[PDB]
């Protein structure tokens, strides 16, 4: 008896971490959507109808989100899927063009800059023999002064290309599934309290993410999965500066956005197949595009993320809210689509306060482009066509990506500011619960048995 | 080969502002933060701030807020598009602002965090 | 903000043996990366996340340390080595130790 | 009692060599998006094909629990029964065992194959 | 005699049992068409697989046939012996055992690990 | 002693006939070139699983070597054991009998399927 | 008199490579492995229902 | 005295991009599994016949 | 050893918009022939060998 054997096992519970291929996982009404319009729906597998995560009681796993690979991954396949759209989309080659472009038909005061160029411009036709001078609206920020005429040019025209997205498309986030493959597992922390970095009580293995719905968008994060008790502020290293915050919030702030201009859409044969969706007459007034955050609720949530703070930069300390330091428009300000097209929003109205230690809205402001440069573009960019009528969306903000200033010199007043940049951040913001594991069933071990002669 | 490569040396009266940039190259430009460093004769190292070059966003030493900028130009050539230029612009010069300034990057290990700087431009030394 | 104080602020040895250099930090749990700077050259990263070498950098220098107390071994000292050592955490540095002859 | 595929993590490997059946189960069946697909069900099939190799190319093609004649080094454990079979779990266990895996799995390749040639002697003179 | 592949479909179920290895046989050997090749040259051997995987988590990796100790449940069929296998034919047989046949493998699954974790017991004693 | 991966290429039969488990061994673990990965890839389990196919098909699951109810047809060789077991090396032996392994496949193909509806028949009166 | 090819304001137009052929070859359609396809042999079947053969 | 790129009437031309270098850098051809490579070890050996190292 | 001795120069040329011709620009210094070396010495000790 004494002498032991080894007895070889198949189907141990036991896994190592991990890397590999992914694959997505989306709903029937995705693909009721039709219209030929969401990406890679398609392609995308369904999900389940009765899904189930099996807790795992007593282990504890050690996750990090700042150093997984799924969201590299997702990343990646959303930039990819993208990418893949567009390549039936027309190419809009010929409208780098030198526009001759005025002001939009307008009186306002002196002081309000007009940013609706009328822009007329020689076009292509149908037949390589001939020409068409035809006239089109194009946002200040999708033009630029060339040169007593008043003449402009895309911007594209010296950095990039230009492909117009199909109309037959859309760009609206629907949730995906990252499902893994047979013999690996996802392992999910339970735990409500989680800053995303180390060892996790509660866990439970599952084959599929839940629903994350790709939302591309600067400084606050939207539509997003809300924390269960607390406001979480995570990071990777939080005493370091160059490492930039994520807030996820416990109470969605509902904010509501929209383009006030009843607008028109002509289109133009540049021929043959191709066809170059312009911008035509303004219906109605000319207004301002914006969004409205409730003054409360910003004030009652601003104060949960101070409360949560101070819990890491002491209790007698002040957390004042400050304005981009500047940069890029992609970053100094609050992107994102609404009804298919690109928002800028000044969150100078937002992040505007201080904090000691012991009824309307808020209207802010938004410009509006259609050649976007998204995913730090250098080669290619696209031309998001006109979307016809008038447009609002309305939208929780599920976090937000803050950044504290380096200056310190231990003063009790380190202020913070929105950041944004890379965009990893905000799948970092959803995939925290998540991690991947390469499953190895083939256990041995001495039990008393000796196989026969 | 990563390579930084900064502007020459310049004498700055009190009250100027000076200008210095860094040619980066050997990697994609776009992927790295810059940061900048001042060497202050019997005072040591000061970090002056960072930029990341996709937006060009940027953070500052909060003792120099007031007195820094930084801004990036991306290559504009077809055929060699990865390369870049960081400039630090520093204003209300005194001659306790007489340094050596660095513009530094990171490592491109999985190890390697922000701040641990193994690629270091010439220098470029300012006199007030 | 985290203050660096290296230690000795001049350390006198001879080609062949070891030099042992100090850096306590006023704040503990961080990891260190230490510089060399060569007289008149530009500075030189040695050691990241405390005891990891840099490209480049040869194994007689030794990274080591926990809490608040770092230190920078170099083993059998080269005729180049002789130079001023600095310490730093994130944008904050110590104000060196030079190693002379 | 049916806990669930991996539910036995944390349970005692005792209890865990119990749902065997389980893990074992959950294990084969469960154009961006279409290459994902392709390079995953081939990877599983792969994966799962090299533990039925091994089982193969030992005697243990039952398979879950498989006896053996090579006997436990005590160089790679030496713990009690007691203490790894109601005691440990595989997470824990698995690490300890880790350094010798391999050359473990070497013993039980040359045995088998000695079984083998030994009993086509036996059904020879039999 | 030698029927072909599929050749005793509307065969009894006797009949049929004895033309097991030709079905079994015929299921594995056998750029635009390209890719058709390799998603049907995959789906062939993961199809093929879930089967080794049943036969396998069973104690029937034999295989065709084999006995069991699930007893069988009259609610399923309750037929007589005579009337399954020298009447009726698979494709019929298979429609009426069809509401419970991931139910009756389920009783498979638990039975054949109970069968390891017991030999086990036999072997350590002796 | 260890030789290598077909190391008893030119060993005779019965000393080849020790290193099996060592072929058997490397035969499975081990956008251009991606594609030549993939159908690289599925050739291996393909051309794996045909042999396993075979071994199952037959008795020989086990494997290595299998002892069979298949009497040896003279005609095929009709050498004497020496002088293939302790004399000629595979790579020749498989050029003899080659123009009939198929034949004789089919021969293994009947007598399995006969064995297993025997011994239903067993198990059935005990 | 002057005209137009009718494609250009319906579509594009790609000229076929005189190199290929629009021969139509016979194909078959083979099942994977496990896969079976079933053939009416009936000389009397209108394509809908049980066929004997 | 007027030239052509002499491409112009054999073939279109397309511009290499420079962030792509033409070093020749050593492949190996490795086999699927069940799959062998031999390699004649013998020293004098002209390419074809029977090799036996 | 081979060379191209002239120290060539590029300028880009935009094409436009991402389009770019990279030019063969002005010839710095001594307009050369390109040319490779070999050792006429061992060039003939194998070429001695292959008549061997
Ligand atoms: C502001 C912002 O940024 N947030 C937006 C947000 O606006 C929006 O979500 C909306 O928010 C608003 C405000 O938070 C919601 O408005 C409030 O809604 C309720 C409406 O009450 C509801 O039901 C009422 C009927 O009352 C009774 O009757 C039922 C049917 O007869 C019966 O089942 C019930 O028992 C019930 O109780 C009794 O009453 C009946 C008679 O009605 C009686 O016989 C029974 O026996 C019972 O005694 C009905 O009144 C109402 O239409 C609704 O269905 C209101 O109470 C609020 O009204 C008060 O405040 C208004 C301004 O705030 C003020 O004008 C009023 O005078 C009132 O004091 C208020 O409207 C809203 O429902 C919700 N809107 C939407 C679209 O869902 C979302 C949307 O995008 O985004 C945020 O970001
Ligand atoms: C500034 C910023 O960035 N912060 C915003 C923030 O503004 C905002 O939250 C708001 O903050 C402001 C400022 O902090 C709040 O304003 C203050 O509110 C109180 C208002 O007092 C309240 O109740 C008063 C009534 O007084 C009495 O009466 C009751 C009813 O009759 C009775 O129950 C009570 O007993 C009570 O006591 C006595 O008085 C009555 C008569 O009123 C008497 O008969 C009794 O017997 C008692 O003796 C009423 O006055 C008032 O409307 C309110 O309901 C005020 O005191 C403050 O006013 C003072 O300061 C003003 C400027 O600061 C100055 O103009 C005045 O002259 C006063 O000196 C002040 O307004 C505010 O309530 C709150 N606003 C909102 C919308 O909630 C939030 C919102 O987004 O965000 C932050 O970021
Ligand atoms: C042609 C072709 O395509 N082939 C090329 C090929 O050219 C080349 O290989 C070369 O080939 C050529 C021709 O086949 C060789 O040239 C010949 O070389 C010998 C040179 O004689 C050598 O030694 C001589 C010294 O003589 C004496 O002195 C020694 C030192 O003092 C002493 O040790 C000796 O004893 C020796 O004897 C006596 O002389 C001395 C005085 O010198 C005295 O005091 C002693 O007591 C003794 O009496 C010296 O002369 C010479 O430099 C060399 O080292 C010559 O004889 C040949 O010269 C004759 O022909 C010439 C043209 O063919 C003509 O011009 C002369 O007038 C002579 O008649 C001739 O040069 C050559 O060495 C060899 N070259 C090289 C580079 O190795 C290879 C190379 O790539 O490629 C082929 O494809």
């Amino acid at each position: 008896a004494e002498n032991l054997w080894v007895t070889v096992y198949y189907g141990v519970p036991v896994w190592k971490d991990a890397e590999t291929t992914l694959f997505c996982a989306s709903d029937a009404k995705a693909y009721e959507t039709e219209k030929h319009n969401v990406w890679a729906t398609h392609a995308c597998v369904p999900t389940d109808p009765n899904p189930q995560e099996i807790h795992l009681e007593n282990v504890t796993e050690e996750f990090n989100m700042w150093k997984n690979n799924m969201v590299e991954q997702m990343h990646t396949d959303i930039i990819s899927l993208w990418d893949q759209s567009l390549k039936p989309c027309v190419k809009l080659t010929p409208l780098c063009v030198t526009l001759q472009c005025t002001n939009v038909t307008n009186n306002i005061t002196d002081d309000m800059r007009g940013e609706l160029k009328n822009c007329s411009f020689n076009m292509t036709t149908e037949l390589r023999d001939k020409k068409q001078k035809v006239y089109s609206l194009f946002y200040r920020l999708d033009v630029v002064q060339i040169n007593s005429n008043k003449e402009y040019r895309l911007i594209n025209c010296n950095t990039s290309a230009c492909t117009q997205a199909c109309p037959k498309v859309s760009f609206e986030p629907i949730p995906i599934h990252y499902c893994a493959p047979a013999g690996f597992a996802i392992l999910k922390c339970k735990d409500k309290k989680f800053n995303g970095t180390g060892p996790c009580p509660s866990v439970s293995t599952v084959q599929c993410t839940h629903g994350i719905k790709p939302v591309v968008s600067t400084q606050l994060l939207l539509n997003g999965s809300l924390a269960e008790e607390e406001v979480m502020i995570r990071s990777e290293n939080i005493t370091n500066n160059a490492k930039n915050i994520l807030v996820q919030f416990n109470t969605p702030v509902q904010i509501n956005c929209t383009r006030p201009n009843n607008n028109t859409r002509k289109s133009i044969r540049i021929g043959p197949g191709q066809a170059f969706y312009a911008t035509g007459d303004i219906i109605g007034d000319i207004r301002q595009a914006h969004c409205n955050v409730s003054k409360a609720t910003w004030n009652e949530t601003l104060g949960k993320v101070v409360k949560q703070l101070r819990k890491h930069f002491g209790n007698n300390t002040i957390i004042r809210f400050a304005n981009s330091s500047g940069g890029d428009l992609e970053v100094t300000t609050h992107s994102f689509n609404c009804g298919g097209e690109f928002f800028y929003c000044n969150t100078s109205g937002l992040f505007n306060s201080t904090w000691i230690s012991n009824n309307d809205s808020i209207t802010l402001p938004c410009r509006i482009k259609q050649i976007i440069n998204m995913w730090q573009r250098i080669g290619q960019c696209m031309y998001a066509p006109p979307i016809q009528g008038v447009i609002r969306c309305v939208s929780n903000i599920t976090g937000l990506i803050l950044t504290r200033d380096g200056g310190s010199t231990n003063s009790t007043t380190e202020t913070f500011r929105p950041g944004g940049g890379d965009m990893r951040d905000n799948w970092r913001s959803e995939l925290y619960k998540y991690k991947v594991v390469k499953i190895e069933p083939l256990g041995v071990a001495p039990t008393r048995c000796k196989r026969r002669v | 080969q990563v390579q930084l490569v900064q502007s020459g040396a310049v004498i700055k009266t009190p009250g100027s502002s000076v200008k210095i940039s860094c040619r980066a190259s050997g990697y994609n430009f776009r992927d790295y933060s810059i940061h900048w460093v001042r060497l202050i004769p019997d005072k040591g190292f000061e970090w002056i701030g960072w930029i990341k070059p996709l937006w060009g966003a940027v953070s500052y030493a909060r003792q120099l807020q007031g007195r820094v900028s930084m801004t990036r130009q991306l290559s504009q050539d077809p055929d060699d598009p990865d390369w870049g230029v960081a400039y630090m612009e520093f204003s209300g010069l005194t001659p306790a602002d007489t340094a050596e300034y660095f513009c530094v990057r990171r490592g491109s290990c999985d190890y390697c965090g922000d701040f641990p700087w193994q690629y270091w431009c010439q220098g470029t030394v300012v006199v007030v | 903000e985290i203050v660096l104080t290296q230690s000795p602020g001049i350390l006198s040895l001879s080609p062949g043996e070891t030099a042992t250099l100090f850096c306590k930090a006023s704040q503990g749990g961080n990891a260190m990366t230490w510089y060399q700077k060569r007289r008149g050259q530009v500075p030189r990263l040695l050691i990241y996340d405390t005891s990891r070498r840099a490209s480049g950098v040869p194994d007689r220098f030794v990274g080591s340390g926990s809490g608040t107390d770092f230190f920078l071994t170099i083993n059998k000292l080269d005729r180049e080595d002789f130079a001023v050592y600095y310490c730093q955490q994130f944008e904050f540095f110590g104000l060196g130790s030079e190693l002379e002859v | 009692v049916f806990l669930g595929f991996l539910g036995a993590a944390g349970s005692t490997m005792g209890a865990a060599s119990m749902t065997l059946t389980v893990q074992a189960r959950n294990l084969l069946s469960g154009t961006v998006w279409g290459i994902k697909q392709l390079q995953a069900r081939v990877l599983a099939v792969e994966r799962y094909l090299r533990d039925q190799q091994l089982l193969g190319i030992w005697g243990c093609s039952g398979k879950l629990i498989c006896c053996t004649n090579v006997p436990w080094n005590s160089s790679w454990s030496n713990r009690n029964l007691s203490e790894i079979w109601d005691n440990m779990t595989w997470l824990q266990w698995d690490k300890e065992i880790s350094n010798y895996t391999q050359i473990i799995y070497g013993l039980l390749e040359e045995s088998q194959n000695q079984q083998e040639k030994n009993e086509q002697d036996l059904l020879a003179l039999d």
